[PDB]
């Protein structure tokens, strides 16, 4: 009984763990995209400033 | 001497020789009937920004001077019709009547004349009315994402004034101005149709610097609309102005600045952008009885991306307003509309100007709902605490274009807070609310007159409403 | 006669003036342009050549016309000083705006002066009790020191400063100066309103604070020099009156921000992310003035807005160096409902050393920070894999850290309307006792709920008793 | 399309594939003209260029020009200025998916990721 | 015409001046209003001159006059105990400066042949640095880290530790100190001088105080002149340690100068020659040949970094230039590791050759133990019943990292550090509960100071261990571990 | 190649590797002081690659049967397909053969990632 | 080295430390001459200058030159333009990793990271 209960609880708990892992994957994808745009703009402005004198 | 000749033109910018007597930011008018603002003086030339399209000017054209700084017609003659920037009528209904003309860029009133806000902007939205009250003269940001109902929050508020602008006296009146920046012209057409289908257009003004207008018109329009509202403010009538939305104004100013080759700042926005919004939004105020008595109140709108309130423009604007409402997209697509994120939504002064009865019944409901959020993330009593929160989150919902008078909001909020709704089936709450008001309209109606007229519940009426709510729950 | 020039170029806040004669205005001199809206005051910033000088304008430059006559005052911008400034609101260029008559005193003084000589520098370790639990516990303030509140938009800076005023200024005995720089006009009006109601100012009688204001509606030229104006008010009390000055400056970021606004038009090549080339030294010429000399104390509180919540930004990064203590406010704490939102890790102080604060206090603070850092290290594992997997002592540490974190909250009187809870002040020794007791493990039997927003451990137990009822 | 609308009178569909490369061409043109690049490399005139292109297709007396616009998304991110600018104007969106077709549903419209502001 | 000029333009402390046909590059000039300046731009028609002071009293049409002599600084033993500005003028007000001579700021760094490799220590007294990240005389060791993470405290402890030898007559073992405060606020300099005087280190310390109130060029010159001061010790045949706090605050000032000069910007709007600048500064650290007295100059540049990202231009350049790095982190500072040194990233290229020999054998595989501990530290959170070997590594590694805690302003002589590291390595403290480790470290030294003085005395005097001395220390530790 | 194409022969062309071609083009552009663009490439590098790549074709029998086929080769920093030049090339090309460092380490040689590689047009032309 | 190769006909083993700082000095000089900065600040001529330096090292009929070169790798990012450019010019590359030395393994060659065209 304990062995079966342990296996079932493990199944549930790690399904929930995968849920939260996916949630973090989403939020970090969004944060990566924001940093991508920020980095591109920041790097580009250096070229602009160099060229503008 | 008076009139110059064009040396160059392109990107919406021009340079003109002559114009020796021009004031800074004076309106020039070109040979082709387009108008421009003398933005950048220098020895031997004037750099000018065209309000019209670039195609309308040629080198060698001869340029006239208007003689006045950027200015708009003002007064109730504008009331009830659509206008483009510079006060151009576009409703096809004929010329604008005017009480006078005022510069688009008057300085905001100083520290002394102002008075702390003490009167309510009647929302018509339950959550806004109870949790984030807005006082006349306050500046409350509405911030959100695409299609998350940003326009609706302001539109319900504009419509709700119907019950008072028809009133017997100017005391409670609240005139309305709506400013569309960079929007689809079809959106402005349909919105004007919505406001004309209701009575609202009888007392409101629409400024429509839509997407096709060259950048300087989009840049200038909010100042001109504010200058219209300030006439109502200074003549002792309250005025509410709305902007959908100031982010597109920031984009227009970014385009205009970069074409002037000014340095690009953080996030490619010009460093001046902070000034642009601030000198606008500071013009909303409430003036003490020493200089007239009235208010200009503002609802700017900001379109976030992915809920990133931490982006440059969102934070920059938040640094100026006296409050914010953050419409969470997840709550919208969860079906919880108007999706106010009660945790981050803030009113920095409204609690001192909320209509007293609604505060009296609400009794710190804001922290209660924050507690409900804290519980919902995951003891038996801790579980029970969630049930009344679920009832309340069901009850706060409201459909578009159908406001509630305060006399209707107060009973519902009272029933939610006291828990008399906790026993009721959660799914039937929408049936209950519409029903309870009906009951109030049929039997207790005198109580509805008392709550509406007095502004506070008396202890006798507190017990009476407890009895009435328990009776309807018994039904 | 006074010496006259003609305007030749106008751009935003910048104006170029040409002098026909070889007589020339010195840099930083004040120039007056007569206009029916009232005189415009401009400050000389550069010499371009051929008797042409480039200047910053301090009102709206609208209405100016090329060829307008410009009049040299013969000296830099100056403002009235002395005791007579107390109880008054003063514009950047010295005129009152409180509509209570012209201010007159024996002396004016110029806006610009060199910072104090090293030989007169002074140091003392007199810890200053704020009544704020988190501050007094983890980052104490110092008499005569420079302290800075850092935070993103809308996290609590101004409310925090007003709570500091309510706790400190009441009977300080010294004289105070409050300087508004790009803050809301509503903020200034509300400050004046509350002060007249609490005896700090008296239209009839005597007053303890001088108010200097240029708010966010004003053009950048005034927003730059307004801070120096308030500073010039403070310095006279420091060096001539000889009384300890409570200096409040909000919002000081707007200073360098204002500079950026003019930097493009003066024609500087922009620095990283658009800030001034002069960011460091232009900040310095303001900041160094504020330090306490041997002659008298200046106890100063500075409000530091952080754009985009990005502390790697050059402005706050340059600002941190110039301060002795810094309290960092962050948005994440505010989203979790904890106020006054002080970040308990990043807040740092010169005085947190065994020699000056007491050994027991220092040990308690060190262990508190260790606990909070442990929780902040575990939160990723907790979030993904879940709290169940935590090691027993690690789980106890987490359950203790959560209590301490929510215990660092506090309701200020200034937030009485926001919270609906009466504002409460805490004795420092009480704070040390409370956090010591919690780290002794006495109170893990209390529900976490009890710790939220009460002033001291005894209040925690009282609230637990009330909760259980 | 406009001539069919205003001079003939009938309704019209204008198919544009692909609007992202209209944005790309606009960026190249503005860069070549020496207009200093804006955020993440796109040209300053992005907003008003899109306005000048899309503001024309609307209802009038005779009829209307409706437009199906295929939208490429850089890095599959909907916050990037190109798709973000485009979405400021779109009325409704249709999403096709290979998975839906593989399930035997033809035409392979996703019934839930498709969204319409006219569902009113 | 040739020996004088006229100011064409003025702004932001930089002036454009006509004439001066004979001026040398970088030459110093005087303005008739009393300000002095330095020439940095030469163009066919003008000279660009940056000012050592406020421009509020400079005007168009001012006469400007040459001086011929390039920027120079006084040097000598009189500078000890004094605070001087970037150009060597006294500011503490104690009186004149007893200069032995003068030296130009820019100077050739010593060539290849005159040098000899590092073989002498600079005992910081900072336990973790001496044990793990050696610093030798003539070495240049960067201290790099985040905002307010003890960067200054590390160098200050290193300075204070020299009181031991500097108070003796062992001339060869002495180590003078020069501290260069740049970009710091002036009251910080006041506090630092008070702190040194309270510990009597002021006798052997020189302070340069180009604080952030100074016009930008004075910060620029402040390190170089300080270097020219230190070299006078080096060339004279003595040992001096120069600390720069901090060179990034200086790079900002040079960025300002370059942008106002309208030199083309580089990456992150820094001037293109930043690496050349810091090279010219730092390459002067050296230990000279016996031919020239075997003196040395040792450098500890300090670099603040934003968010710990070394990818920035200045940190990358300085990391390239230096012989080793000490990385400081807020994570270690908060979770209790003070002075918060990131051991993994802190490479030093002199390494074992620099340490005082006694500590070499005692520390031994200490690096291996901590490095292996770091590998399993993250795995430990999995909750698995790990094997006894990995568990041994995990139980010791943290308990040993605990032994590298240290109180501020409390440097320990290596006489004391050898017992501690010996006990930590041989595992004799393995059974002690973690919270008591800090007690043990405190008590153990006392025990040895009370009952084994003739062993610590040899650890100093011999400077090296033997099988018998190691065995004796074993006996003492084995006895002490049983209380 | 076009001489063989138009004359009715059949031709293949391999470009190892167009990334360096774009680098050379940006060198010319920047030394000519022309406007820079994203990633410090000249703003019209998309035109540079398209003007070339669109020369791949199969002519009709009425024009005279003949074909030029192209194999662009790209170097992908850290596998970032979203990099600017790879992004333009992928927007221009008809499909990808996508090699991966991970798979080559694993000993799959020639290390094609089957999942990422697709051939939109070629599936109509594989031997019957 | 080339004199020993061409004239003496002797094979030469040439050592260089450090070529990354050759690229860095190229960056400095190019910036000082006022050319426009390229990506992340390196000189536009980076490819052509690196090629001009590296191709001279090649072997000709009359004698070989074998060369060993060291690159500093900023922030360990092998994809940075300065080190990344050099991969086009090397027969064999040996990535050293401090993490391997931390495990007590010297000379700390990352065994999976190195490449050699002669491993055939
Ligand atoms: N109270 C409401 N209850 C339910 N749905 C609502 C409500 N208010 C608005 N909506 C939905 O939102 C639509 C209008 O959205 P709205 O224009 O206010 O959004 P927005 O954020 O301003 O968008 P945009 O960026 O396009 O201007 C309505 O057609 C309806 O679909
Ligand atoms: N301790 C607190 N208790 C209750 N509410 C608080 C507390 N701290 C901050 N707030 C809330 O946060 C906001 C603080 O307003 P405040 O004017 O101090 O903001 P700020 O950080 O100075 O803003 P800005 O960046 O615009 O200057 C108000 O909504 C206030 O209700
Ligand atoms: N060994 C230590 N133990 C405890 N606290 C310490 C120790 N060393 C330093 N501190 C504290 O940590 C902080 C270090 O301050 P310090 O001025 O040295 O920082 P810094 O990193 O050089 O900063 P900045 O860049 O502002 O100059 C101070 O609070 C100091 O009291
Ligand atoms: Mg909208
Ligand atoms: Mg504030
Ligand atoms: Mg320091």
């Amino acid at each position: 009984q304990g062995y079966a209960a342990e296996i079932s609880a493990r199944r549930n708990a790690m399904d929930n763990a995968s849920k939260n892992a996916g949630d973090m994957i989403n939020r970090y994808s969004i944060l990566y995209n924001r940093t991508r745009q920020a980095v591109i703009t920041n790097e580009l402005v250096d070229i602009i400033t160099g060229a503008s004198s | 001497n008076e009139t110059g000749r064009v040396l160059a033109v392109g990107d919406g910018i021009a340079r003109v020789f002559g114009l020796n007597n021009i004031q800074a930011e004076e309106l020039v008018e070109f040979s082709s009937g387009v108008k421009g603002m003398a933005l950048n003086l220098e020895p031997g030339q004037v750099g000018i920004v065209l309000f019209g399209s670039d195609r309308l000017v040629k080198e060698g054209e001869l340029v006239k001077r208007t003689g006045n700084i950027v200015d708009v017609p003002v007064g109730p003659g504008l009331l009830g019709r659509v206008v483009d920037a510079l006060g151009n009528p576009i409703d096809g209904k004929g010329p604008i009547d005017a009480a006078g003309r005022s510069r688009a860029q008057v300085k905001a009133p100083g520290i002394l004349p102002r008075r702390s806000v003490h009167e309510p902007v009647q929302t018509g939205l339950k959550a806004v009315d109870a949790l984030v009250p807005i006082g006349r003269g306050q500046r409350e940001l509405i911030i959100g994402d695409r299609q998350t109902g940003k326009t609706a929050v302001a539109l319900d508020t504009i419509l709700n004034q119907k019950r008072w602008n028809n009133g017997s006296d100017e005391s409670k009146k609240l005139y309305c101005v709506y400013v569309a920046v960079g929007q689809k012209r079809s959106t402005v057409a349909q919105l004007v149709q919505t406001l004309e289908q209701h009575d609202a257009m009888k007392y409101s003004i629409i400024v429509a610097a839509t997407a096709s207008e060259a950048a300087p018109l989009q840049y200038l329009a909010p100042f001109t609309a504010a200058s219209i509202g300030e006439w109502f403010r200074d003549n002792g009538k309250h005025a509410l102005i709305v902007y959908d939305d100031l982010s597109k104004q920031a984009v227009a100013y970014r385009q205009l600045s970069l074409l002037l080759r000014r340095p690009p700042g953080r996030e490619a926005y010009p460093g001046d952008v902070f000034y642009l919004h601030s000198r606008l939004l500071e013009r909303a105020a409430k003036l003490s009885e020493k200089e007239g008595s009235g208010s200009l109140t503002a609802l700017p709108v900001i379109e976030t991306q992915g809920g990133d309130v931490s982006a440059y423009i969102p934070t920059n604007v938040i640094s100026i307003t006296d409050g914010q409402i953050f419409l969470e997209a997840e709550l919208f697509y969860k079906g919880i509309r108007p999706a106010i994120n009660v945790g981050l939504s803030v009113s920095r002064v409204g609690s001192a100007a909320q209509v007293k009865a609604l505060k009296q019944v609400a009794g710190s409901l804001k922290l209660f709902l924050a507690q409900y959020r804290e519980v919902a993330a995951f003891d038996a009593s801790t579980k029970q605490t969630l049930v009344r929160g679920e009832r309340l989150t069901q009850l706060l919902k409201q459909n578009q274009y159908s406001p509630l008078a305060t006399e209707e909001q107060v009973p519902l909020i009272y029933a939610g807070v006291n828990g008399h709704l906790d026993g009721i089936e959660l799914s039937r709450i929408g049936e209950f609310e519409s029903s309870f008001l009906s009951y109030l309209k049929s039997n207790h109606n005198e109580l509805l007159t008392e709550i509406r007229e007095k502004g506070e519940l008396s202890k006798e009426l507190l017990a009476s409403l407890k009895s009435a709510t328990e009776s309807f729950v018994a039904t | 006669t006074p010496i006259t020039g003609k305007v030749t170029a106008v751009i935003g806040a910048i104006v170029d003036v040409h002098f026909e004669q070889s007589e020339l205005p010195a840099i930083l001199n004040a120039l007056e342009i007569k206009t029916p809206q009232g005189k415009l005051v401009l400050e000389v910033a550069q010499h371009l050549g051929e008797n042409t000088v480039r200047t910053i304008a301090m009102d709206g430059t609208e209405g100016l016309v090329r060829g307008e006559k410009v009049l040299d005052t013969g000296g830099p911008i100056s403002v009235p000083v002395g005791r007579e400034t107390l109880g008054r609101i003063i514009n950047v260029i010295g005129e009152p705006i409180d509509e209570r008559g012209p201010i007159k005193s024996k002396l004016r003084k110029p806006i610009h002066a060199d910072p104090p000589s090293f030989a007169e520098q002074s140091t003392s370790a007199e810890i200053l009790e704020t009544g704020i639990k988190v501050v007094d516990l983890l980052a104490p303030y110092a008499r005569g020191g420079k302290i800075g509140l850092f935070g993103g938009a809308g996290v609590g800076k101004t409310v925090f400063i007003q709570e500091l005023i309510n706790n400190i200024a009441k009977a300080h005995g010294g004289f105070s100066v409050f300087t508004g720089v790009g803050e809301r006009t509503r903020e200034g009006n509300d400050l004046y309103r509350e002060m007249k109601e609490t005896g700090v100012i008296n239209l009839e009688g005597e007053s303890k604070v001088a108010l200097v204001f240029g708010q966010m509606n004003e053009p950048p030229g005034a927003r730059a020099r307004v801070a120096l104006t308030g500073l010039t008010i403070a310095e006279y009390f420091r060096d001539e009156e000889g009384q300890d000055v409570l200096l409040f400056i909000d919002n000081i970021f707007r200073f360098t921000q204002a500079g950026s606004e003019v930097s493009a038009l003066l024609g500087r090549i922009p620095s990283a992310v658009g800030y001034q080339p002069t960011l460091a030294t232009d900040m310095g010429l303001l900041q160094e003035r504020i330090t306490t000399t041997k002659k008298g104390s200046v106890t100063s509180v500075q409000a530091v807005y952080v754009p985009a919540d990005d502390l790697t930004d050059p402005a706050p990064a340059t600002t941190f160096a110039h301060l002795d203590a810094t309290t960092v406010l962050s948005r994440g704490i505010s989203e979790l409902g904890i106020y006054p939102a002080v970040d308990p890790l990043d807040s740092k102080s010169r005085l947190l050393d065994a020699a000056v604060v007491g050994q027991e206090h220092y040990d308690v603070a060190s262990k508190v920070q260790e606990t909070l850092q442990t929780y902040k290290s575990l939160q990723d594992i907790i979030a993904i894999l879940g709290m169940d997997e935590l090691s027993e002592q690690d789980k106890l540490t987490v359950e203790r850290a959560r209590k301490i974190q929510r215990f660092l909250s506090q309701p200020f009187a200034v937030a009485e309307v926001f919270t609906g809870i009466p504002g409460k002040l805490v004795r420092l020794k009480d704070t040390v006792a409370s956090f010591k007791a919690v780290l002794e493990g006495k109170y893990d039997n209390i529900p976490e709920h009890a710790f939220y927003m009460v002033g001291g451990i005894e209040d925690v137990v009282a609230k637990a008793e009330k909760l259980a009822a």
